[PDB]
Parts: C-alpha cells; sequence; structure tokens
C-alpha cells in the first residue's frame, strides 16, 4: 500500500495512532519484516493526487 | 521510548572467568582461620576442598 512518510512509524507491533488502529494493525506477537522506501518520484502530482 | 519491548535497548554485561590452578588474584569474601597441623581435618585452600 501507500501511506505518508511520517506515518511509517505506526506500522509496528505494539504501536498506536490512526493508521495503526483504523487502517492496518499488526499483532503484538508478530514475526516478519517491513520494507518502506520513498516514492515521491512515482506517485506525486503537481495539482495533487 | 515508544518502541515495542522487542526493540527497546538492553544493557549487557558479560563476565568471563579463567578458573585455573594459577594463584588467584580475585577471590570471594570469606574468613581465614588458624592453621592446624598433624591431625585429620577438612581443609579449604583458595577454593580447593
Amino acid at each position: 500500500f501507500v501511506i505518508r512518510g511520517d506515518e511509517v512509524r505506526q506500522i509496528a507491533p505494539g504501536q498506536t495512532g490512526n493508521i495503526a488502529d483504523y487502517n492496518y494493525k499488526l499483532p503484538d506477537d508478530f514475526t516478519g519484516c517491513v520494507i518502506a522506501w520513498n516514492s515521491n518520484k512515482l506517485d506525486s502530482k503537481v495539482s495533487g493526487n | 521510548p515508544t518502541y515495542g519491548v522487542g526493540h527497546q535497548p538492553y544493557r549487557v554485561v558479560v563476565l568471563s572467568f579463567e578458573l585455573l590452578h594459577a594463584p588467584a588474584t580475585v577471590c570471594g569474601p570469606k574468613k581465614s582461620t588458624n592453621l592446624v597441623k598433624n591431625k585429620c581435618v577438612n581443609f579449604n585452600f583458595n577454593g580447593l576442598k
């Protein structure tokens, strides 16, 4: 998916916020990996997306 | 500080001994006793029973 760069800290076990509890929640006993990279060159519009 | 328990920093101290017959320089706190000779006794010399 695509989220705001600052909200990237909300994708983690034991976290709280807005995206964490309303859009995507990870379990406390979660195993795996998370990969996020900047994509302002690909998903940006001068008018606004 | 808002990370999960699995990502909070932990301070680690590792103690490595080299227990050997060499004359020990570090010893635990014990008490000495007067020397007794020429009879069946139970002795303890620098941890050697």
